[PDB]
């Protein structure tokens, strides 16, 4: 629909997906989708189209007001989504809007209360990192967008590889696991009987902007270890040279594999195709 | 949040370090990258809550018997190890490893673990052991040894296949739990 | 002294005046004077001169830290000075400094708590206007 640009139905299924993600309690992804909805709005006053005027409740809803409501909801989501950096980010513009357009200082006070709570949450506690796996779909029986495709999955905080592999097999019949983990199979680039392979990959460090030298505490960095990421690498053991008995470091040659996907975890989807 | 001490010993002919590093790395089977340093650590959830973990990679030859026991104190569990395909390892463990381990820490939940679980049924390895007059020892006598110690568990796993390896370590963690 | 640019003694009598205004409880004016003191500082790290290192307490006091302390004091003054607009104004840069230079988020939280209190004070209650008179000395 976005390709076809018919925005209203686009919003409709966007809300559908929001329902789905809430059912899954994937607060972050629901927040992102609802944000894509909110992104269409503006801080103007005139409600330009009733297309954005959805079916949930139907009256005037100036774009300003609806945008406010959406931002409040997304803030709540991120709050229970335990992702307070984006929460603070959005809180900043929301406070801007309150103080420069509507001048309701009560909203300022509540929002700043929440922002202080967010900063406290960032500094005080800690959060587990989700393991990231690479999924290579191969064969022909796979769906069109799945055949001979490779995805990266934002697994749970403590997904041992084979647990996630089991979950993926639950997603599929023909649950057979390949063993040449690195290279694909040319026969299976056309064969039926869908073939797959999974393995953990390394979340390549992001670039926290304006953070390159300041002696910042770890917490923000550990947050950047897993979140807001787009690069992923996987080391490749290889023997190259003589296999002398006492030594192996005369042959180690790592053929690392860097993976870039079009979007940045976390996203609307817990996975994404490698780009 | 918490951590667990867990030592691992064994003869050097089995490369238990390969198993440990493969597990901690979560890598593909037979695709672990061996480091240069020992004493690996990890952070896993087994039930309820995630726990920190620390694996004492102890060299197994006889000389380091002066330095190895100094790390034994206040170890929550110890994992005794061998090779399922090495009768010599059985001699060493039932004769040296197991006795001295029980001596140093008579008070510790213990699990015996096999190795080269695939090679237990590797026909070429079995025929080599026969022509070398060694026995590809099977489970039931391993179970008998486990009863001899009455270890809280006994398991068999492999590195090239990682079978039960997760089960091995989950049992190890839940031994305290 | 400002004309003569001899800054240290300038600071000395500036503090003298701060003492005076506190004696008069003219919180606003004390805040302004102490601000003129603080204005000399920078958000840099190196304490450039011990001239700004006054007699109240004497140790390292990086310009950053002393500026922080002064800003906290001035915020308190404005708070009891019932002039919360300047309070919020200064709070903004103080929060900027915390989050971009020292990254002590606890300070962020307390400061934002205070800023919310300020906004509440502005919106809720009211304040009397002071009458202004012209005095012609002849």
């Amino acid at each position: 629909y976005k390709e076809k640009k018919r925005e209203d139905i686009y919003i409709r299924y966007l809300y559908k997906l929001r329902d789905l993600h809430r059912d899954c309690e994937n607060y972050t992804e629901a927040a992102y989708t609802l944000l894509l909805h909110a992104e269409l709005l503006q801080w103007s006053d005139k409600p330009c189209v009733p297309h954005l005027l959805q079916r949930d409740s139907y009256y005037v809803y100036t774009q300003q007001e609806l945008k406010e409501k959406l931002y409040q909801e997304i803030i709540s989501y991120f709050d229970k989504g335990k992702m307070w950096e984006k929460a603070i980010k959005l809180s900043k513009e929301l406070a801007e809007t309150y103080e420069s357009k509507v001048f309701d200082y009560e909203g300022l006070g509540n929002l700043l209360k929440k922002r202080a709570s967010f900063y406290e949450n960032i500094i005080k506690a800690m959060r587990p990192q989700p393991e990231y796996f690479a999924v290579g779909y191969y064969g022909q029986g796979f769906p069109s967008f799945l055949r001979n495709k490779i995805f990266i999955y934002r697994g749970k905080e403590y997904e041992r590889r084979e647990d996630f592999s089991l979950r993926l097999l639950t997603q599929f019949p023909n649950a057979e696991k390949m063993t040449s983990t690195t290279p694909p199979g040319e026969d299976i680039k056309s064969s039926p009987k869908q073939y797959m392979q999974c393995f953990t990959v390394k979340p390549v460090m992001s670039l926290p902007p304006s953070y390159k030298d300041k002696p910042v505490p770890e917490q923000i960095l550990n947050y950047y270890r897993a979140n807001e990421v787009q690069q992923f690498r996987y080391s490749r053991p290889f023997r190259k040279g003589e296999k002398d008995p006492d030594n192996e470091f005369a042959t180690m040659w790592i053929e690392r594999t860097t993976y870039t996907t079009a979007y940045t975890f976390p996203g609307i989807l817990k996975w994404f195709e490698v780009k | 949040m918490q951590a667990i001490k867990c030592v691992v010993v064994g003869d050097g002919a089995v490369a238990k370090t390969c198993l440990l590093i493969s597990y901690t790395t979560n890598a593909f089977p037979g695709e672990y990258i061996p480091t240069v340093f020992d004493n690996y650590s990890a952070n896993v959830m087994v039930d309820g809550k995630p726990v920190n973990l620390g694996l004492w990679d102890t060299a197994g030859q006889e000389d380091y018997d002066r330095l190895r026991p100094l790390s034994y104190p206040q170890t929550d569990v110890f994992l005794i190890c061998f090779s399922l395909v090495s009768p010599a390892s059985f001699e060493n463990v039932r004769a040296k490893w197991y006795p001295e381990v029980r001596h140093h820490c008579p008070n510790t939940p213990i699990i015996l673990v096999g190795t080269k679980l695939d090679l237990r049924d590797d026909k070429d390895t079995i025929e080599k052991l026969k022509e070398k007059k060694l026995t590809p020892i099977t489970y039931p006598q391993g179970l008998a040894m486990a009863k001899e110690i009455g270890a809280v568990k006994y398991l068999e796993c492999s590195a090239l296949t990682q079978r039960g390896l997760k089960t091995v370590f989950d049992e190890a963690i839940r031994a305290v739990l």
